């Protein structure tokens, strides 16, 4: 006997059914009033009592009549997943957007989850290379680790992303998740083709790479579910299948956003800037049903837009919490120009420990940092006084500084087009050998320029020959 | 115009047909809204602050809000379990731990 | 004479009333009208008030439904009798609103009779999906120095234009308009854009000079303005935007390539601002509404470049940002340009230092635009964008030793930077740029000390045309630079430098 | 659920008020007794709007609704049980709120669907029954609910006439039709 | 041809406040009253379609 | 060791990291991850607290780690804010001190 | 405001006797010419020397609008444009007063502009 119902209002993307039946869908239970349109698919997120729910509407709102038909689905919206996700991009409700048509459902799983427990967690330490310089050097990343990037120009954040995905997923050879929430359709056209192209998705073929995509147009409501199918599709995999997975989100900012725009018209008085009064709670749920359990590992990739490049905003700072590593990307490394963008003071992973990387990694990461601090340190001074009027010792740190802030530059294999360069993947060993070179000095003798926007050493002393030319 | 949290319809109605409960206003209460993990409960004017009462879906929930008729019961566990309309006990004790 | 237009008129009113639904209006003022009744009502319809003026409804309430005025309050009484047009907000949507100035409600403002339009359709739609995207490579071609290469555009493609307020912001648009004049002179239909110039937040005599520069430019024959101007309601510019892209829309969807410019967004921002506070919604962050972020997107993820299987066509979008103070960090402008690919951020000082136009090339950046463009112009512009970012480094330092190779690169930058330079409302051909690009790249600008760049630069191009316009005929069809063209490039411009 | 839900606060009591009295049937008993005694009400002027008003505590309210109980005694006692509500919320001032709240509820349950004529002069018997006749036999009211329909005399309107109810109104004044054709020849 | 143009527009208002004129005088014939019927037999039409 | 807002793997590898010291063998570690409730959060300082009493009592020294009140914080300001208590108190609710200081 | 239509399509130079306004930033039909500096740089007297220009000018008219005035310094107003002729009894009146006045209510504030352009 489906529950009927009524739409009591519609205030927004915020519509409240009245059941007419005694019986009441609980809450996160999934409601679909048939549109004349398709469907629309409402989740249930209040009890207001008088046997008047309050729901979230999944799908863009217009045309409804108050007293439309409901009916009740039950429980959370249930995707259908399999090894046959892989090679599909799917819709917030799971069905192919890419016209696959209709999954062979294995098991289907409802889109909540509860976060797995204290002792199902295992905690990893493998490393992880990425081959960019900057992050092998300052930040190493570790395998089923979740990694973070706080960008602010998602120009930049998707070129990182791209790259990442470049490097790591190829490398990967098990199942990998891309989940894309409210990201521009014409860059997530450019993934699918680009994807198609590299064969990881080949859709005559197999795909070991599965996809969910969410439009930043789709109704905020929409974006607020892309996330949590996307987890459940992850789940499948690290739990149901077993296999390793990847897991690519960005942007998670836009999971946040979404939230801020719904808390309102939901009926909860701001908190502090504009973000929900329920701010955490809400990401804590969701970062915690991104895991590594004991049952397989499940390496994440969180990509923030900061509002602003305002850090000290507590939506990015409840992002922090959450994150092993996180990788810093502002502004003003853009307008330096380097690419990547990554601040290196602004930088840290759990694994930078020399019980991980070896003490000797560490002490040419030490010394790095600190040069880079003096640095920015006698900026000032600088400017107020010729960098000519500065202690000879200063100097040579000043002369040294320039060219590790060079040389930390390396051209993407992505990007190579939007650089015009061809691209640079440098080998962490190698990396690592070349700081420590460059630290004592052995390769300052050459020019300043000879470092910029370019990848190995061998690299600088050939651009030296170029440049002496 | 004044809107009280007694003048839910289903209480009303009760009031207007006479007859209406008690006990279900000491020891047990009736949900009656819930979302937010915050619920609000009518009855249980037996309960003490801080107490700890237990939903009979199983949650457990202190009492924080202590209002002019509705308690405001907060949850410890996830309202997907929690729904409209379920008797809730008190548990008559404020909360305790063991320790050792 | 007179007479005869008001018989027309009494003649053009006919038949009847047949009406079955109706509410009326409780409390009214703040430009939203609580209405009782219209129970029947659809959601986000159209209503048209006793008073002639129509409202969105917005909020469907349990008793109640708030009308949002697309008009002025003192039109509207209390206790009116709302009569529902029965019909979600649309537009109309056609072939003849080409060349027509038309209000947002598609009232011609211009008044060049009714408009003749196809269809009505809805100012609200969803934008098109990933499989009717198909990759853009059909470049937009603007006559503009650095535009035109060093920050280039394509067709259906979204790329900021940001900088300060009233630094003639608009001029560069117009500029665009200009340069494809040839283009939608010509016969290609494929060249043919369609140019929607929309102008939002401006005062109704700037729109008016505005209207007369393209028509004294010809240019309005191949154009339509939507205007929505500082006067008219702030609900109305609310939708002014979103109404004018679903005309683009139609031109899109007859698979037809086209541009739509939006400007000013801030000051859509500002309206949606009045209306959100005037709902009565909490200020969002910054105190702009909370939901200006899916404002913003829901409007701009429309442009696209549609997938071959589902037509070609393109309605490229170009909107126009009001920096307040310049500093680009700032709720409305950043959420703005986490949306856009590329922007074209320009720098005031600049501006009033002789760039005219400044394009900042820190603060501008091009991502997808460089995915269509002309080979030639790839060729001969290749890493110029790295190496004026190299002039910039440079220059920050040197305000000091300056070592002989970074004083090349300032020698070489300085002399680019008067290459940069463009002369406000003169388009450039694109064959045209392609020799002089060439030759600051190879560097023969030296041999032309920078006072007298401009003069070379002028000379250099009339000397092109009359030794050989056989190259430029050449890059006008190829389009692709060979190792002749290379050739005849280097033995040109050493020819002409010398002299 | 109610004949016609018309929500809002008061008819909360109201909604309540229909309800527990439909489940006990004697809903029209209920509502003429109510309507006597809240008739008299407003006919005794002190506690007509003059003790209506708030100003009274709950026991001062209490003493009055044990007067208003020897006013008519018997009423219909579920009523009776209204007026305690009305005392314990200590409303009284959304006494005859209520009260016609619930005569638009009875109404409908009786389904006797009152309309209006508003119209810019009396209008003739003729007039009247040939519209009823014509709203009667329209889809507007097929009949089955009973018709009741009232014209009434507005000044406002300069001339015609709109009929109206059930929130589908047919508004065919010259007032409204002088406007457009002004509005049309200033154009 | 700019005061032709005007004198367009002045007509135009000139006429306009006939028209209100002839407004005045219709609302006092009992033409009101001749067309209040004529609006009633019409009411009874429409409503008589429905 | 009292973890409040923390996620379960930062936890489990402070665990590890006091397995490795062998200094679970007598310390207690009682936490509330982030995914924990919002009132469990709130209530885990004090009841924190209990525990510490315990080893008073017992007329023994012990020391508490109070990371992070600032999370406790954020979960009282949700928590007060979804009871419909009054005060923004720039964010979070007065009485927030009353909290802390007792 | 007048219609689209009523907008005129170009924007003639407005003369001023005041080479330097001329050369500088010339005055323009339908302009809003924002002044700044302050009160005593002869702020009164170059809008006096205004109305003198305009009257010569065009013959036009002004109304001086004055939003929250100081009703020091609009007594002085009234005793200079009365001294310097612009209004004068009998004799010729350009330039027509609205003052406006901050004891006025912050409704009246508002209002005072709207009938200023009115006039």
């Amino acid at each position: 006997t489906p529950i009927t119902g009524k739409v009591t209002a519609v205030i927004g993307a915020i519509v409240d059914v009245h059941f007419e039946q005694s019986e009441l869908p609980a809450i996160l239970n999934a409601l679909e009033i048939k549109t004349p349109q398709g469907k629309l698919v409402l989740e249930v997120a209040q009890h207001l009592g008088e046997n008047t729910v309050r729901t979230i509407a999944m799908d863009g709102t217009e045309g409804l009549v108050r007293g439309e038909k409901v009916l009740d689905t039950g429980g959370p919206i249930s995707v259908p997943v399999g090894r046959e996700t892989l090679g599909r991009i799917i819709n917030v409700i799971g069905e192919p957007i890419d016209e696959r048509g209709p999954i062979k459902s294995k098991l289907r799983k409802p889109i909540h989850a509860d976060p797995p427990s204290f002792a199902e967690q295992s905690t990893s330490a493998e490393i992880l290379e990425t081959g960019i310089k900057v992050v092998d050097l300052l930040a190493p990343y570790a395998r089923g680790g979740k990694i973070g990037l706080f960008g602010g120009a998602g120009v930049g954040k998707t070129v990182f992303i791209q790259e990442l995905i470049n490097n790591i997923a190829k490398a990967h050879g098990g199942f990998s998740v891309f989940t894309g929430v409210g990201e521009r359709t014409r860059e997530g056209n450019d993934l699918y083709r680009e994807m198609k192209e590299t064969g990881v998705i080949n859709l005559e073929g197999e795909s070991k790479v599965a996809l969910v995509f969410g439009q930043m147009n789709e109704p905020p409501g929409a974006r607020a579910r892309v996330a949590l199918t996307g987890l459940t599709i992850a789940e499948y995999f690290r739990d149901e299948e077993g296999q390793d997975v990847l897991l690519f989100i960005d942007n998670i900012f836009r999971f946040t956003q979404a939230g801020s725009e719904v808390s309102a018209l939901l009926g909860r008085i701001p908190s502090a800037v504009g973000y929900q009064p329920t701010l955490a709670t809400d990401m804590g749920l969701l970062q915690e049903r991104i895991t590594t359990t004991k049952k397989g590992s499940v390496t994440s990739v969180q990509a923030v837009y900061v509002p602003a490049d305002d850090l000290t905003d507590p939506a990015p700072a409840t992002t922090f919490a959450h994150l092993d590593a996180t990788t810093v990307l502002s502004r003003g490394i853009s307008e330096l120009g380097i690419y990547p963008a990554v601040d290196p003071l602004d930088s840290k992973s759990r694994l930078l420990d020399a019980a991980v990387v070896g003490q000797e990694h560490y002490d040419v990461a030490s010394k790095v940092q600190e040069t880079l601090q003096t640095y920015k340190s006698l900026q000032d001074i600088i400017a107020i006084l010729g960098m000519d009027e500065l202690s000879e010792q200063d100097k040579l740190t000043v002369e040294r500084a320039r060219k590790i802030q060079r040389f930390l530059s390396q051209p993407f294999a992505v990007a190579e087009v939007f650089t015009g360069i061809p691209g640079k993947l440098v080998r962490l060993k190698d990396t690592v050998a070349s700081f420590k070179a460059v630290l004592e000095g052995k390769y300052d003798n050459i020019p300043e320029h000879a470092f910029y926007m370019v990848g190995g050493i061998e690299d600088v002393v050939a651009k030296a020959e170029k440049l002496a030319a | 115009t004044k809107a009280q949290p007694t003048e839910v319809s289903s209480i009303l109605e009760e009031r207007i047909k006479g007859v209406s409960d008690e006990a279900n206003l000491n020891e047990t209460g009736r949900v009656l809204a819930v979302g937010d993990g915050i619920a609000r409960v009518f009855g249980l004017n037996n309960i003490q602050a801080e107490e700890l009462v237990e939903f009979s879906s199983g949650v457990k929930g202190m009492a924080l809000n202590l209002e002019p008729g509705q308690v405001g019961i907060v949850l410890f566990g996830s309202d997907r379990l929690v729904k409209e309309g379920e008797l809730v006990k008190r548990t008559g004790n404020i909360v305790d731990v063991p320790v050792g | 004479e007179v007479s005869s237009i008001l018989e027309e008129r009494i003649k053009g009113v006919s038949d009847e009333a047949n009406l079955n639904e109706t509410g009326r209006v409780l409390a009214v003022g703040d430009g939203i009208a609580r209405v009782f009744g219209l129970n029947n009502i659809q959601a986000e319809e159209l209503v048209e008030f006793s008073s002639g003026v129509k409202g969105m409804a917005l909020n469907l309430e349990p008793g109640q439904v708030g009308i949002v005025l697309f008009g002025s309050d003192r039109l509207v009484k209390e206790g009116e009798l709302v009569k529902r047009t029965g019909n979600i907000v649309d537009v109309p949507v056609g072939p003849g609103l080409l060349g027509r100035v038309v209000d947002a409600l598609g009232n011609p403002i211009d008044g060049k009779g009714p408009i003749d339009a196809a269809g009505r359709s809805r100012a609200q739609v969803k934008a098109p999906g990933i499989l009717p995207r198909r990759s853009v490579h059909e470049p937009v071609q603007t006559g503009l120095k650095a535009v035109d290469a060093l920050v280039p555009i394509g067709r259906g493609q979204r790329e900021l234009i940001i900088g300060d307020r009233q630094t003639g912001k608009t001029a560069v648009a117009l500029d665009t308009i200009l340069n494809q004049k040839r283009w939608n002179n010509g016969s290609d239909e494929s060249k043919k854009l369609y140019c929607v110039y929309v102008a939002v937040g401006q005062k109704r005599s700037t729109v008016a000079q505005l209207v007369q520069t393209l028509e004294q430019h010809d240019a309005m024959k191949y154009s339509i303005i939507v205007a929505a101007t500082a006067s008219e309601a702030a609900p109305l510019q609310y939708l002014a935007p979103f109404t004018a892209a679903s005309i683009g829309e139609w031109f899109r969807d007859n698979g037809k390539h086209a541009l739509i410019v939006y400007d000013d967004l801030s000051k859509q921002a500002v309206a949606y601002r009045q209306l959100s506070l005037l709902l009565r919604r909490p200020p969002g962050r910054e105190a702009y509404p909370g939901d200006v972020f899916y404002l913003h997107s829901r409007l701009l993820e429309r442009a696209a470049k549609l997938s071959e299987k589902e037509g070609s066509g393109s309605l490229t979008a170009l909107p126009v940002i009001e920096t307040q103070g310049g500093d680009v960090s700032a709720y409305i402008p950043t959420n703005v340009i986490s949306i856009t690919d590329g922007q074209i951020f320009l720098e005031a000082e600049l501006f009033y230092k002789g760039i005219r136009p400044a394009i900042n090339v820190g603060l501008s950046v091009s991502r997808v635009g460089s995915a269509a463009q002309v080979k030639a112009l790839k060729q001969v512009a290749g890493s110029l964008k790295l190496f004026l970012a190299q002039y910039r480094e440079v220059a920050a330092f040197a305000q000091s030793d300056l070592d002989a190779s970074t004083k090349q690169t300032l020698v070489r930058g300085e002399r680019l930077t008067q290459l940069l330079k463009q002369n406000q409302y003169s388009p450039l051909a694109t064959e045209e740029q392609v020799p002089l690009i060439y030759a600051g790249v190879n560097g023969h600008l030296d041999g032309i000390e920078l006072s007298r760049i401009g003069e070379f630069e002028s000379s250099f191009l009339s000397y092109l045309k009359s030794n050989h316009n056989e190259l430029l005929t050449e890059i006008r069809e190829k389009g692709e630079l060979s190792k002749e063209l290379l050739a005849s490039l280097k033995s040109a411009t050493e020819s002409f430098v010398a002299t | 659920p109610p004949p016609v839900r018309l929500f809002g606060v008061e008819g909360t009591y109201a909604t309540a008020l229909y309800q527990a009295a439909a489940k006990n049937s004697s809903i029209d008993a209920a509502f003429q007794s109510l309507q006597k005694v809240e008739s008299t009400v407003k006919k005794n002027p002190k506690l007509g709007h003059l003790l209506l008003n708030p100003a009274l505590s709950l026991k001062d309210r209490n003493s009055v609704i044990d007067a208003i109980v020897e006013t008519h005694k018997n009423l219909d006692g579920y009523v009776v049980n209204l007026l305690k509500v009305l005392s314990e919320n200590n409303r009284l001032g959304c006494f005859e709120k209520i009260a016609s709240d619930f005569g638009v509820l009875n109404d409908a349950h009786n389904g006797l669907l009152k309309g209006t004529v508003t119209s810019a002069e009396p209008l003739d018997p003729k007039s009247f029954k040939r519209i009823e006749k014509a709203l009667s036999a329209s889809k507007l009211v097929g009949q089955g609910k009973s018709l009741k329909l009232e014209n009434v005399v507005k000044p406002e309107i300069k001339g015609g006439l709109i009929v109206e109810l059930g929130d589908k109104t047919v508004d065919l004044s010259i007032s409204t039709k002088i406007q457009k054709l002004n509005k049309v020849l200033e154009d | 041809v700019r005061y032709e143009a005007s004198l367009r527009q002045l007509e135009q208002r000139q006429l306009a406040k006939s028209v209100i004129s002839r407004v005045q005088s219709e609302l006092g014939n009992p033409k009101f009253q001749e067309k209040v019927l004529q609006q009633s037999i019409s009411e009874i039409e429409q409503l008589l379609s429905k």
